[PDB]
């Protein structure tokens, strides 16, 4: 009965963890998410990786998932396992509003599910979380931040993020485009629509193949805009003419 | 234990070494090796020696060449899985 | 039971579930089946082969209510696919219990999907070979709901699962459109499922549920026999 | 295609199937034993033969046919063990439903509790199979007799002429030559068919010591093993 | 629950997990850490940021109490759970005994969590090695660094991370006495050490320090950059 | 010998070899021999050391008023069953107010050493018993093994080379029925001067012997109320 | 009793196509007052309140409890709420603690989501509803807040009517209650607007 | 290979191989035999002395599990002892419930029920037994089963569990049942095992009898084996 | 190639506790000396490094206020038996109003020397040499990993047992003193260890009927040492 | 001899007697990177408006 056990826990003797690795190669694959935190706001972008035409888009609702009144995350990895995991990250911020009364503050929310990811990464040879996501918020403290979980249970803020390894490029885009804090919410989403255009290779970029949500400040209401389709159609059309504007230099 | 002595004594006899050194606190630091790794222990000491330009090894040279050899490369060491006769 | 609790399932060298392909390999090589929603009803079809000229069609049944509103079929292995929905039975009483209210069709899926994940990592155990396709007419829109072995889930137009699912998926993209009424889905359901089987397709060899708002009705092959002539 | 451990425990394959529980299937096949029923108007039929090579063996214990219920009754086959063990499993829960829900089980329910029984020794990979063949009889108000089957993969059904053992290909093939051609299904029809078909498949043509019978026929609904006599007297009604 | 010993006995005598868990301590950022005799100094290198995002988040230098402070090496995940478990047990000292906590016992509890937690049923041991770095009652400076075996060890200069074989042979020929009389010196002694480490491009230096008679100040990257010019002052000044 | 790893797996020759590896481990203690009379039941034991300075590990320990064992093999598992044999005499000693048969005793002995030998994931303990005791009905010598299987004789021996001392039992077990405590004790300790090289035997030094009489409580003893015991004697032949 | 340890009055009463919900404002340890500023009504979404009466350690714990599983099921499904469903909610909350009662006389009243509809409910301690048609009371004066409805209602009510009928109510079932006084809260909604309204009441 | 390590997994021809090697590990014990009259059972354990090895009564494999039920084992003893120990309890949990005697068919169920469930699993293994149970009852008759390592348990008239076991039932079928009293049967079973297993390997053996039926009034014991001496004054006239 | 660890072996012993064995060959060296004056011990530090703080290596712990220990190579598994060890003889002296006797101590420690398993993990790696006075004298004790337990009148362990064991024969006899015995102690350590002998490598731990406690602090090793 | 991973290699090749150095190639660092692209550039007409930082 010991045969059988696949040993997913001990370190392997080149020197790091072994599954961990391979949960992260299996980040990589299906996925692709960035935002960009640069004043007044942040926003989320994403990919649909089942873009066929015999959908319903009934959900009203997609790769975000909008957590509290003031968080939301998205997904990359196997999706259901996530779907776990927002469940119980929802439940936990919850009981925090139970225990206190007060909204919960993003980092202790992170720093929770990171101790549950950690929980399976350590003891028993159970199967790792295949999920990283992202997180949006706000809080009494900071204002508006963006944070990156990871399989292991590593955490760590950013001021414009990534997961998947088609954005790594996009991580060389978001230091050769480093805005210090600029977005009025029009140049953000412009950078944006020119790093999900540039990465990504769907040529052109049609509209119903992304997804952006943006996360607003108002004083009684902390709206969460998951915008809709038209503003991305006009929005794609000012970049593909600010693209012809941009050529004008050859 | 005595063993590793005798083959202290096998490669050490026509080497250049400082004669008033001991080997018994060589052997004590060797507790699961193969004449091989002893072999390696005494030519790597005299490695050590052509870092300098000495004619004749130093105690040092040898416990530069025990954690040289045994706690460096005993990651591989060759025999954490032999022993059990796999 | 013994103390072990391993998850058998393990991330490739590459970062793949190979339990989980397998379990689609093994979804794949089921029984065909076709699920359609048309603005006022959605429709389910299987495909039920006898083995033998011996066997009794009154006995086994494939579409299955969950609640008096909501069916529910499947296309891979039925000893696994009555355990889950017995678990979905047991599962929509709770909400009943709860809410008393008739349970959302979107929340199935969520509690089964979550189910069927809290299952795959679970350990010791294998995944189902299961694929679902749930549906139901809840508060107007009616719904369709396909499910997997990787605890996903997605929602439909048309779609098709088990043996040439993907000819029978590049016949519902040319066949389907927005707007049918439930005797064109019919239709176009028994089209789609006569593209894949053999040439005698009785009364008995297929075996359909509709649903409408008024409530979840599974036909008898009654109108069934009433429905092959002129056929597909 | 084999990948890694799935000729051991109950897994995925490359090719997607699991070897355990078709491993099974021919668990049965250690045996060395047929069985038959026959499903007619107002009648059901088992028939099953005996295998006793000693004559220090007794007679009594080598029964097969077992009553699970004073209307349920049941022919078991595969290794000894596991059939017992199920029946065990099958009286309790027969019992489980007539403290629970009042009135009696129908035949229905019961092979879909040991189907998922079954299951639960299938799903989980840290148990063995059971690898023994279960057959059930049984009368219902309102749709006369019923047969069904429970096998060790988890899937129960019930169908009109069943079969299943050793040579049973033959046996099966015999009952689609004999129940599709409209027949009609007298007690007589049924008691000739079943003793016939497998007096055809293993052409023996025998004493009556090695068959057992159980009936049971809307007249009277309890399940029924016949009597040397009896059979005596339906085997030479045979004798044309 | 997981009735299995994941750590067992090698045929030559040793735990591989133990032994071999240091290696993922090895292959970490690298923090040195010195006493002087009234003003305690430590600090990491190697944060390798990517130099235009946040940085109040990977903060690798933490406390528990306002009386003792941190540092650790290996993987970082580990560290946060030590952390978590040992701010929990500082506090419930607090409860109890009236004092502020010993580094003593905190470093006790550490190590002795360490090893009961190797040497338990299925559990990975802990790839990492913290230091704690307190001064307690009567204002005494000590400094104890841990190990994945979990002995508690008490040294006067560190050496772990990448490279501490060359960090702690610059700390041997560095052992002046002289050192540790002015704690501008001693600041930027450890700087001097973290200089003879990494590229010390005064980015990715985070040191902080403690005067035994306040609480743990992280210093503003300005203030490292006149003490990194006053030490290439000084080596300029030794030619 | 992919068979050979476990308790639970047969072998194709149906001799699990965890057993017979537990035997093995039985076969490398000291050297030890029991033997009864009708009235007095006498178990004799050697002792070793580790070295020259060291004391000798010392082998008859004590139950109980009426019953002691002998040992070989390990001590950590002698000492888990030496604390459950004293924890199941007292126990009846507490309930009935009676003391216990040996019989019962060992019968729970077998039983409690059962499951460590078909689970999974458990040792059998390597364990050398022999016990001597007193019910009603007089002296009783069994011996124990890891496979359970208990005996009951009139004289065993266990340990290192301790066929001889069966050999020399079977040429005087009819003489052992009659005799008293002085040359019965004197033929165990003759078992044990041919279970030795012929030029090291039991000068004050290794030896230990404990009685259990009709009125005599169970009793050790070592080197200096065994020099009454060791003189009598004469030498080995050439 | 246990329901007079606090005192507590709350009120709802449906209009034509409004409902006003209105309760008391008082606090205090059986003779001794605290405070004029105790919430006792919660909002619960838009348009849809809850009235909570009796021991205020369970009109905290029962509200904050209700925001809990409020929160989680408006989350789980992306619509909001249907009035019955609160009601079945609370009941189950509620009777959970079957023999561990709360002591608490839940008031709901709140409108349609999808229509204008009105919709009160009230709940005893251990989960008991009951929906009617003009209005529901809850806490120690019950007999007063009785006779005021029963005397005062109208079946078709514009707000101004309302408003004043549920004023009156209020204030004089109070004037005659002694342990329950101290201001009066009157929230009155609407498929357009939400109006909140304090009443000069008797300060004594 | 791979195929015979667990208790749980199957073959690839669909048969426990663990099973099998516990069936072949009770094969090389000693021949231990049992046969009924037709008021009573009588037992036979042929013992075997080696030079000393024991006392005249040690590890008798003749058990005593109820007052008229006991054991007959051959196999690993340590393991039969367990189960005989199973075997009290359960009578014992029988007498404290339904107050009367168990009958012996629900003893042999048990039993198997607890044998076969112990075969199901990889963190047991099977068990190395093959016992006898005998019985008497004035409203029963005489029954006498026989429980394999795997859990099949049927019943005979005669049975023989050890090395020579055709050997020993050779002779066992040209006895019968009907008409004799057991006082023949005790030195009939006892001048066949001196017949049987020859003086080749083994030197000197010891013979043990238990007895049970009608003339015990119901009760189960051990003969007074030097009364009447039964064996031997035939057993030395059996060598011509 | 994995097998269960909690088989035995094909020859007989175990496989586990005899790797124990093997693990306390690389730990440093200790000895310790009966006396009837008292029972005296000694034992190497290793000081790898200068960085190395000297006094906060731990090889003498204390048990009883008259019963004293030694520990080698692992040190925290070590350190759980230690602790253990004094709650056990807390527990005695409370339920009991009197010191329990070192031989009790080391029955309770190797009472779960071996209660390693799954259920119900590894063994432990740790050599202890246990002395004291008790009512028998003073007593000097030697366990091991296997929890096979012997009185040794001086038993030296650990790396350089060997000649440690043979030069201890050559010196030891029966009416030695307590002085005496430590310098011969202190000898063979300056015969075995590899840095030079000054103040920082060693430590004493002497108990003795008259000397009641076992008290060793500072340089009175200095002036032992310098007696050479 | 060269690989890429050793830790699948048989022990029995990597003991002494056998090979007697090992030898690890790590990444280097961000100086010896100046001496990589300056010789990688060493034997070019490079436009110096490029910074290899």
């Amino acid at each position: 009965s010991r045969r059988y056990d696949s040993r997913t826990t001990i370190f392997s003797p080149e020197g790091r963890l072994y599954q961990v690795e391979y949960a992260m190669e299996a980040i990589g694959h299906a996925g692709t998410c960035l935002g960009i935190l640069a004043n007044d706001g942040v926003l989320l972008a994403a990919e649909r990786r089942n873009i066929h035409k015999l959908l319903d888009e009934v959900f009203f609702s997609e790769k975000i998932y909008k957590l509290n009144e003031d968080m939301a995350c998205s997904v990359a990895g196997i999706t259901s396992d996530a779907n776990v995991l927002t469940n119980e990250l929802r439940l936990i911020a919850q009981r925090y509003l139970l225990q206190y009364q007060e909204p919960i503050p993003c980092e202790q929310l992170v720093t929770a599910l990171c101790d549950i990811k950690q929980a399976y990464t350590q003891f028993g040879g159970k199967r790792p979380f295949g999920v990283s996501l992202l997180y949006i918020g706000w809080d009494k403290h900071y204002g508006f931040q963006l944070y990156q979980s990871d399989p292991s249970g590593n955490y760590g803020g950013w001021k414009a993020t990534c997961i998947g390894n088609n954005s790594a490029a996009a991580v060389s885009m978001l230091k050769q485009d480093y805005k210090e804090g600029e977005m009025t919410l029009k140049s953000a989403l412009a950078l944006a629509i020119k790093v999900l255009n540039k990465t990504m290779d769907v040529s052109k970029l049609s509209a119903e193949k992304v997804e952006i949500a943006t996360l607003t400040r108002e004083n009684g209401k902390t709206v969460i805009r998951v915008l809709k389709q038209k503003e991305v159609e006009q929005l794609i059309k000012k970049h593909e003419e600010e693209e012809a504007k941009a050529e004008r230099e050859k | 234990l005595e063993g590793r002595t005798h083959i202290f004594k096998i490669h050490a006899r026509s080497m250049s070494v400082e004669r008033d050194i001991r080997f018994e606190l060589l052997a004590r630091l060797c507790p699961n090796s193969t004449g091989a790794e002893i072999r390696s222990v005494c030519t790597e000491a005299g490695m050590f020696a052509i870092r300098a330009r000495r004619k004749i090894a130093t105690e040092k040279d040898f416990l530069e060449a025990v954690n040289k050899v045994i706690k460096s490369y005993a990651k591989f060491s060759a025999t954490p899985r032999y022993m059990t006769y796999n | 039971e013994r103390g072990y609790s391993f998850s058998l399932t393990t991330f490739s060298p590459s970062g793949k579930l190979v339990q989980i392909e397998y379990a689609l390999a093994a979804v794949a090589g089921g029984a065909p089946s076709v699920g359609i929603k048309a603005a006022n009803g959605v429709v389910l079809a299987t495909e039920k082969k006898q083995k033998s000229i011996l066997y009794d069609e009154r006995s086994v049944h494939k579409v299955e209510p969950i609640t008096k509103h909501i069916g529910l079929v499947y296309s891979g292995m039925g000893p696994d696919y009555r355990v889950l929905v017995h678990r979905a039975r047991k599962l929509a009483q709770q909400y009943y219990l709860v809410y008393q209210e008739p349970i959302p069709t979107a929340q199935l899926v969520q509690r089964v999907a979550s189910v069927m994940q809290e299952y795959t990592q679970s350990g010791g155990v294998r995944p189902f070979g299961v694929s679902l396709l749930i549906c139901g007419w809840n508060e107007g829109r009616p719904y369709l709901f396909q499910s997997d072995p990787s605890g996903a889930y997605f929602a439909w137009k048309a779609t098709a699962m088990g043996k040439n699912y993907v000819n029978g998926k590049t016949f519902l993209e040319k066949r389907y459109n927005e707007d049918l009424e439930l005797e064109d889905a019919i239709h176009t359901a028994i089209l789609t499922l006569k593209e894949s089987f053999e040439g005698q397709m009785t009364e008995d060899n297929i075996e359909v549920g509709i649903c409408n708002e008024a409530g979840f009705r599974r036909l008898t092959p009654t109108e069934v026999k009433d429905y092959l002539a002129a056929i597909a | 295609s084999s990948a890694g451990f799935d000729r051991h425990i109950t897994i995925f394959s490359p090719e997607g199937r699991l070897y355990q529980v078709e491993y099974a299937f021919k668990a049965i096949n250690q045996g060395g034993l047929t069985s038959v029923a026959v499903r007619g108007k107002d009648c059901a039929v088992i028939v099953t033969q005996k295998k006793v090579p000693d004559k220090l063996l007794d007679s009594s214990t080598v029964t097969h046919l077992f009553k699970i219920t004073e209307n349920i009754g049941c022919v078991m086959t595969g290794m000894t063990a596991d059939s017992r063990s199920q029946v065990q499993r099958a009286r309790y829960e027969a019992a489980n439903w007539k403290y629970k829900y009042g009135y009696e089980i129908p035949v229905d329910m019961l092979c879909k509790r040991i189907a998922d029984i079954s299951q639960v020794y299938t799903q989980n990979a840290e148990m063995r199979p059971l690898g023994c063949c279960m057959i059930l009889i049984g009368i219902d108000e309102e749709q006369g007799p019923q047969v069904y089957k429970c096998d060790p993969a988890g899937y129960y059904c019930g169908f009109k002429a069943t079969a299943a053992g050793v040579k049973q290909t033959e046996s099966t093939s015999f009952l689609e030559k004999k129940v599709k051609k409209k027949f009609d299904w007298t007690f007589e029809q049924t008691v000739e068919t079943a003793i016939t078909c497998l007096s055809t498949v293993l052409s023996i043509d025998f004493k009556p010591s090695e068959i057992e019978v159980g009936v049971v026929t809307v007249e009277n609904p309890k399940f029924r093993i016949l009597t040397e006599a009896e059979i005596d007297a339906h085997l030479v009604a045979l004798a044309e | 629950s997981y009735d299995r010993a994941i750590t067992v006995f090698s045929p030559d005598g040793h735990l591989f997990q133990v032994e071999y868990a240091q290696e993922a301590v090895k292959k970490g950022s690298t923090a040195v850490g010195v006493r002087g005799r009234d003003i305690v100094v430590l600090g990491v290198e190697k944060k390798s940021v990517a130099k235009l995002q946040d940085e109040r988040t990977v903060r690798k230098i933490c406390a528990l109490d306002d009386n003792v402070c941190m540092a650790f090496a290996g993987l970082t995940a580990d560290a946060r759970i030590v952390i978590n478990r040992a701010r929990v047990e500082c506090q419930s000292h607090r409860l109890t005994v009236e004092d502020p906590v010993t580094v003593e016992y905190i470093t006790r509890y550490i190590a002795s969590l360490k090893q009961r937690y190797t040497q338990s049923n299925g559990r990975r041991p802990f790839g990492i090695s913290a230091l704690i770095v307190g001064f307690d009652f009567d204002g005494t400076p000590r400094l104890y660094q841990t190990d994945p075996s979990g002995t508690y060890h008490a040294w006067k200069a560190n050496a772990i991370g990448r490279g501490a074989k060359s960090v702690r042979e610059f700390l041997e020929k560095n052992y002046t006495d002289e050192a540790i009389e002015t704690d501008d010196l001693t600041i930027k002694l450890v700087i001097k050490a973290l200089l003879e480490v990494v590229q010390s491009g005064g980015k990715n230096i985070e040191l902080a320090v403690m005067r035994r008679d306040q609480s743990l100040k992280i210093l503003n990257p300005e203030e490292i950059e006149k003490y990194v010019a006053e030490i290439e002052k000084e080596k300029e000044e030794n030619e | 010998n992919q068979y050979d790893n476990d308790v639970t797996v047969w072998s194709p020759q149906g001799r699990i070899h965890q057993i017979e590896y537990a035997m093995e481990a039985v076969k490398q203690g000291s050297a030890t021999v029991g033997l009864k009379s009708k009235t007095h039941a006498v178990l004799v034991a050697l002792k070793r050391a580790q070295s020259e300075l060291a004391a000798h590990q010392k082998k008859i320990l004590h139950v109980d008023n009426h019953i002691g064992i002998s040992i070989a093999g390990l001590t950590a598992d002698a000492r888990l069953l030496c604390n459950f044999m004293r924890q199941e005499c007292l126990d009846s000693r507490f309930v009935f107010d009676r003391p216990l048969p040996v019989s019962r005793l060992v019968s729970l002995i077998g039983s409690k050493t059962q499951i460590p030998t078909q689970r999974y994931g458990r040792r059998p303990y390597g364990v050398g018993l022999l016990i001597a005791g007193y019910d009603d009905m007089g002296p009783h010598i069994f011996q124990t093994c890891p496979s359970a299987n208990y005996f009951d004789c009139r004289a065993m021996s266990i340990g290192a080379r301790s066929q001889s001392a069966r050999t020399y039992l079977e040429r005087h077990m009819s003489e052992f029925m009659e005799c008293n405590l002085n040359e019965l004790v004197k033929h165990g300790l003759r078992a044990l001067r041919e279970t030795l090289p012929a030029e090291q035997d039991l000068t004050t030094k290794n030896v230990s012997i404990g009685i259990v009489g009709k009125d005599l409580e169970f009793t050790i003893y070592d080197d200096d109320d065994v020099s009454p015991f060791l003189e009598g004697l004469e030498e080995r032949p050439q | 009793s246990i329901m007079s340890y606090n005192g507590g009055a709350v009120m709802a009463m449906k209009g034509k196509n409004c409902v006003a919900i209105a309760a008391d404002r008082r606090f205090g340890i059986q003779a001794q007052m605290v405070t004029t500023d105790f919430q006792k009504i919660f909002p619960m979404g838009d348009r849809l309140y809850i009235g909570l009466a009796g021991l205020a350690t369970d009109v905290q714990t029962v509200a904050q409890r209700l925001k809990f599983r409020l929160n989680l099921y408006e989350l789980k499904e992306g619509r909001q709420i249907k009035p019955y469903t609160l009601m079945s909610m609370v009941a189950n909350l509620l009777y959970e603690k079957r023999f561990g009662p709360y002591y608490t006389e839940p008031v709901i009243a709140g409108l349609d989501p999808k229509t204008f509809k009105p919709f009160i409910c009230s709940l005893d301690l251990i989960g008991c509803p009951m929906v009617t048609d003009d209005f529901v009371v809850s806490g120690t004066c019950a007999e007063q807040m009785y006779g005021m409805c029963e005397s005062l209602w109208e079946p078709n009510m514009d707000p101004d009517h309302l408003f004043e009928t549920i004023s009156q109510a209020m204030l004089n079932a109070v004037d005659r209650d002694a342990v329950s006084g101290m201001g009066v809260i009157v929230h009155i909604i609407e498929k357009d607007k939400i109006t909140t309204r304090t009443l000069k009441a008797r300060m004594d | 290979t791979g195929y015979d390590l667990s208790a749980s997994t199957f073959s690839p021809d669909g048969r426990v191989f663990q099973v099998e090697y516990a069936m072949k590990a009770v094969e090389n014990s000693s021949t231990a035999i049992g046969i009924r009259c037709k008021d009573g059972v009588v037992f036979g354990v042929e013992k075997l002395v080696l030079s000393k090895l024991y006392e005249e009564g040690s590890n008798k494999r003749l058990f005593n599990v109820d007052r008229h039920v006991g054991m007959a084992v051959a196999g690993l003893l340590a393991d039969a002892r367990s189960l005989a120990d199973i075997a009290r309890e359960e009578a014992s949990n029988f007498r404290s419930n339904f107050g009367y005697n168990i009958p012996l068919k629900h003893l042999a169920d048990r039993v198997a029920m607890y044998v076969h469930a112990y075969t199901l699993y990889s963190a047991v293994r099977p068990f190395g037994c093959s016992f006898m149970l005998g019985s008497y009852s004035v409203n029963d008759g005489a029954q006498l089963y026989m429980i394999d390592p795997s859990g099949v348990s049927y019943g005979y008239w005669g049975c023989a569990i050890g090395k020579a076991r055709q050997a020993a039932k050779t002779e066992i079928e040209k006895l019968q049942m009907k008409e004799m009293t057991c006082r023949d049967i005790v030195k009939e079973v006892a001048k066949i095992i001196y017949i049987v297993h020859d003086e080749v390997k083994d030197k000197a053996f010891e013979l043990e009898l238990s007895w049970v039926g009608e003339l015990t009034n119901g009760r189960h014991e051990i003969v007074p084996k030097d009364i009447r001496e039964e064996a031997e004054k035939y057993a030395k006239e059996s060598l011509k | 190639y994995d097998r269960g660890v909690n088989t035995f072996s094909p020859e007989g012993r175990l496989f586990q506790v005899e790797y124990a064995i093997e693990a306390i060959k690389l730990g440093s060296t200790a000895i310790g000396i009966q006396t009837s004056e008292g029972v005296c011990l000694a034992v190497e530090k290793r000081i790898t490094s200068p960085l190395m703080e000297p006094s906060s290596i731990e090889k003498i712990v204390e048990i009883d206020a008259h019963i004293g220990c030694a520990m080698s190579g692992l040190i925290a598994d070590a350190k759980t038996l230690i602790d253990k060890a004094r709650v056990e003889t807390q527990n005695h002296w409370f339920t009991y109003n009197e010191t329990m006797t070192v031989e009790s101590v080391t029955q309770a420690v190797s009472n779960l020397a071996l209660q390693f398993g799954e259920e119900d993990s590894r063994p432990f790696g740790v050599a202890l040499l246990f002395g004291g006075v008790d009512e028998k004298g003073p007593q000097l004790f030697h366990m091991d990993p296997s929890g096979t337990f012997v009185q040794c009148d001086a038993r030296a362990i650990g790396s350089a047992s060997e000649g440690a064991q043979s030069s201890l024969q050559e010196v030891y006899h029966k009416s030695m003193t307590l002085k005496e015995a430590i310098k011969s102690s202190l000898i063979i350590l300056k015969q075995v260890m590899e840095e030079k002998l000054n103040a920082t490598n060693i430590e004493l731990a002497t108990v003795q009927p008259g000397q009641n406690f076992h008290m060793f602090t500072k340089e009175e090793l200095e002036e032992v040492i310098k007696d050479i | 001899m060269a690989t890429n991973r050793i830790e699948t290699l048989d022990p029995a090749l990597i003991r002494p007697g056998r090979i007697d150095r090992k030898i690890e190639f790590p990444l280097p660092d961000e100086k010896t990177k100046k001496r990589i692209f300056q010789i990688h550039t060493s034997r070019m007409t490079l436009a110096d408006d490029v910074t290899l930082d």
